[PDB]
């Protein structure tokens, strides 16, 4: 049927994996800004 | 701009269609059928029917009709209730009034240097409230159109709808000129 | 369609006053058994049932039992209590108890109907891919070139979001990566947005004008779930006797509601029942014979819709008094008409030819019309909301200029995030509440042992590793 | 089968403006004006030279927004954060509306040029909207009466039980009922008679379907007339 | 009389759907018809994401 025979609906475990993706890319972005800062301190 | 928007809300010449006339006053009667739906200059709040004996005389429309055999959902109730209390046009009235008051306040009270900005903020926001006023008005009237789907009714728009449209355009241009005055005052500063 | 009055019935007399399926069938029974008959309507107008504690059959069955009538060729369903008092022929028609609901108006596409041609999981993956490509493009470009020598390229994190969003929206952007493996990030994302938008724009007009029937109640299980829509059946009928003697748990929930309903849901005739369905604005449901239900549906004003399927199978039978001599040739006659396709022909003639409505005759509705503003209004809503949000952020930003995380503060931020990112992932791999769906439950582990059938396939909080009820 | 020809729809000079409705094209122009001023208001705001950091003046803002809508694009691109928000949503506005234009314009080019609401006699039997009639005391009336084809027997049943009476006195009255019923009536007549009526003005009758059977017109004499064999 | 008693109690219906479907070995166990206009699935565009 129109998504109703099983009614697949995601839960907090699936959403937490989505939240784990968002936090992981942000701390990746935060880490690179630190390394850009470190290389800038090394240059000067 | 304040004149045109206040005229458009008050008058009843928004839309021209075959609509509820005064043969049925509150539409609860027997066999009357509104004299087979004579031409009506419908308005935002009024449904006065032209080409008839009751020309220019009407009773307010109720935007939540009974006997139309429906149950309001979340999307259905939200669009009707906004159009019923018509807040988006009258907000465009009030915000344009506040900005026009600030324009009068801007000429006196020198060295404030931010009031001419604020009126420009009110003028552009009054225009944005006007557009969402128009879109709610069109989308609500698509509900219960006619025997054909939005075609047989031939809901032509009166000058009141064009004035509120014209109210939008000049309010934005005055909103542009208020920013030009605000930039020019900072260059002097 | 069994018995009805002709247009000229007031002038006509005798058998010509009544016409219909059973009337023509009565003609075919009379010819094959060689008798003369008189068409009489029972005065009460009931279909036949036992009275409560009086032990008198009232209506059509009572007409048969007390010696008043010689035969009952009529819609009389074969049941146990009716069979005990009087004989039945082999069934001339097959039927089901079926649900009648007011036909819902076709639902308009919603405010957010623009994001309908791609499903919910796809749009979430696009946003995650959008976040992903922008970060990778940041890491490739600003990565220790071998001062403002770092700052020669203009791809910061905030610009890389803008370039990726520009590529997705098919708009030319000011910046370009200007680096091998920066251009690879851009080029693959360009191929990504080429396919995804082309899948989106392939059928967008069809989704914004499609009209979907809501279908409130599918079958009897959904009917029991709420008291919002009442339901009822005909008084003194086989349907009432069926739910009374039912021991099936779903039908038990029906009969409890049938008895304990105020005002009384039972209608003395089907015509009152159909009229109650139409005038209750979709708050009433009617349980009736499928043959009658299909006939009411196929004729105008066509404001009634049959939902789901037949709850049970039963049969209409021509009825004779117990031990009568006419009945056994009538048994012979019904068998002869079934073999000769006369019963096939009469049912096909009466229902299909007398189809006199839009729904039966041409159910399909085809239109290729222009878009209207009601169809596409959310995009206008989001735009005005986006304009208001943009002015708000600029006014807040003016306040910030009117009035920076330190390195130790930034190091605190990445440690909180790294602890959070590891903890949230290990929980997600560990716990088993990923997906909610109807699934293989655990009365027994296999589904094949003596009609387990997962024991009615209950809702199951499925997991990545294993499924749990 | 002869029916009233459906009205010949004329493509307008501005038929390209048809896939969207008139209220939509008005609101797009309203959206075009409204976005440009807000993009102008945010970009040319108070600076804290710094005021002239952006190139987005009001005439530049109109030109960028027109470039975004027409999908061609412009050189200037919004750089401030609130300037990017308005530039981003207007891009999202453009993507939905222009695709809805192109998909509907595909639909208005994939229109089937349908001129037959009803067709050959099976479809006449399966419908209730259009009544069909024949001339009284004629062979066409006689044909449906003594018929055994399943579709033709269904057609004759409806013609007997029809209010008002579908039967007409002459062909010209049968043609006249078709013309004044605005496409709600059909009239069953001979193929050559349908040819001659369709040729003559106002040419509002259209032959539809195929010949249900084959018949002939013959010279008729009384039985036992001496002239029958020389005429033949 | 006994055939009627089995039919009215849903026993003949319960016997019927059990023997055909449940002892049947086909993987689908039921079928349905899709609408002419339905949304795309992630499996249909999974190659682009990969
Ligand atoms: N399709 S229908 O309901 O009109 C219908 C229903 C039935 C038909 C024939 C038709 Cl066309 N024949 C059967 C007959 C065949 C043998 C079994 C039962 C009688 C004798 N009875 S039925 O199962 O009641
Ligand atoms: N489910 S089914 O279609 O196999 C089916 C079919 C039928 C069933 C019971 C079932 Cl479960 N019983 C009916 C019975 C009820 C009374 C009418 C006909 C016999 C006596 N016959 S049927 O209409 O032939
Ligand atoms: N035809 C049915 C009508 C009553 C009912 O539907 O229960 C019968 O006589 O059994
Ligand atoms: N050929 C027909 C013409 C009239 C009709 O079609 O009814 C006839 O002579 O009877």
């Amino acid at each position: 049927s129109d998504s109703k025979k099983n009614s697949y609906s995601y839960g907090w475990s699936f959403y937490f994996g989505a939240l784990s993706f968002i936090i992981a890319e942000m701390v990746g972005v935060l880490a690179v800004h630190m390394f850009i800062d470190r290389h800038k301190q090394l240059t000067g | 701009a304040f004149s045109l928007m206040t005229i458009a809300v008050g008058t009843d010449y928004w839309l021209y269609s075959r609509g509820v006339c005064k043969t049925k006053s509150v539409s609860e009667d027997e066999t009357s059928k509104k004299n087979e739906e004579v031409m009506t200059h419908s308005g935002l709040w009024r449904t006065c029917c032209l080409e008839g004996n009751f020309k220019g005389l009407c009773k307010q429309i109720d935007h939540f009709p009974e006997d139309a055999d429906y149950e309001a959902d979340t999307a259905e109730y939200f669009l009707r209730a906004v159009r019923a209390s018509s807040i988006f046009p009258i907000l465009s009235v009030i915000l344009l009034f506040m900005g026009g008051l600030c324009i009068a306040a801007s000429e006196f009270y020198k060295t404030r240097h931010n009031i001419i900005l604020s009126a420009g903020i009110f003028f552009v926001s009054a225009g944005l409230s006007n557009i969402i006023g128009i879109i709610v008005y069109i989308s609500a009237n698509a509900g219960d159109p006619s025997k054909s789907d939005s075609k047989k009714n031939s809901y032509s728009y009166g000058w009141s709808f064009y004035f509120g449209a014209l109210s939008f355009i000049i309010a934005e241009m005055v909103g542009v000129l208020a920013v030009h005055m605000f930039i020019d005052r900072h260059k002097q500063l | 369609p069994y018995v009805m009055m002709k247009k000229n019935h007031e002038m006509l007399e005798g058998n010509e006053r009544y016409e219909g399926y059973c009337v023509d069938l009565a003609a075919e029974i009379a010819k094959h058994c060689g008798f003369k008959y008189k068409l009489t309507i029972v005065g009460d107008g009931k279909y036949g049932a036992r009275d409560a504690d009086t032990k008198i059959w009232n209506g059509m069955v009572g007409e048969l039992v007390y010696g008043k009538a010689d035969i009952a060729i009529a819609p009389l369903t074969i049941t146990l209590v009716r069979e005990e008092v009087i004989d039945f022929s082999k069934p001339f028609m097959s039927l089901g108890i079926s649900i009648m609901i007011k036909k819902p108006q076709k639902s308009k596409p919603g405010v957010f109907s623009f994001l309908d041609p791609l499903a919910y999981e796809i749009w979430m993956c696009i946003v995650f891919a959008y976040i992903g490509v922008s970060v990778v493009l940041f890491l490739v470009s600003r990565f220790s070139p071998y001062q403002s020598s770092e700052s020669t390229n203009e791809f910061g994190i905030f610009n890389s979001l803008w370039f990726s969003l520009g590529a997705f929206m098919q708009q030319g952007c000011d910046i370009s990566p200007r680096s091998l493996s920066g251009r690879i990030v851009g080029g693959v994302w360009w191929f990504f947005t080429l396919i995804i938008i082309s899948s989106y724009t392939a059928n967008l007009a069809a989704f914004l004008t499609v009209e979907r029937m809501v279908s409130p109640i599918e079958s009897a299980e959904d009917l029991s779930k709420q008291t919002e829509i009442a339901y009822g059946t005909l008084d003194s009928g086989s349907t009432k006797e069926f739910f009374r003697r039912s021991k099936i748990a779903v039908f038990d929930k029906m009969w409890t509601y049938m008895r304990s309903a105020e005002p009384s849901v039972f209608v003395r005739t089907t015509a009152e029942g159909v009229a109650r369905v139409r005038k209750s604005k979709g708050k009433y449901a009617y349980l009736l014979e499928s043959t009658m239900n299909e006939y009411i549906e196929q004729r105008k004003p066509c404001d009634t819709m049959k939902v789901g399927g037949n709850l049970d199978s039963k049969g209409y039978g021509i009825a004779t008094p117990k031990g009568s001599s006419l009945g056994t040739p009538v048994n012979l006659a019904v068998l002869k008409l079934s073999e000769q396709g006369v019963l096939d022909k009469l049912k096909n003639k009466w229902w299909y030819d007398k189809g006199e409505c839009g729904a039966k005759d041409s159910g399909s509705k085809e239109k290729t019309s222009a878009l209207s503003l009601s169809n596409v209004a959310g995009v206008f809503y989001i735009l005005v909301g986006g304009l208001g949000l943009a002015m708000l952020v600029a006014l807040i930003e003016f306040c910030y200029k009117s009035r920076l995380f330190d390195r130790g503060v930034q190091m605190l931020l990445t440690t909180v995030g790294a602890f959070a990112a590891f903890s949230l992932m290990t929980i997600a791999v560990g716990t088993d509440y990923w997906l909610y769906s109807r699934g293989v439950c655990k009365t027994k582990s296999v589904s094949e042992d003596e009609t387990s059938k997962k024991n009615e396939e209950v809702m199951t909080h499925s997991g990545l590793w294993r499924t749990c009820c």
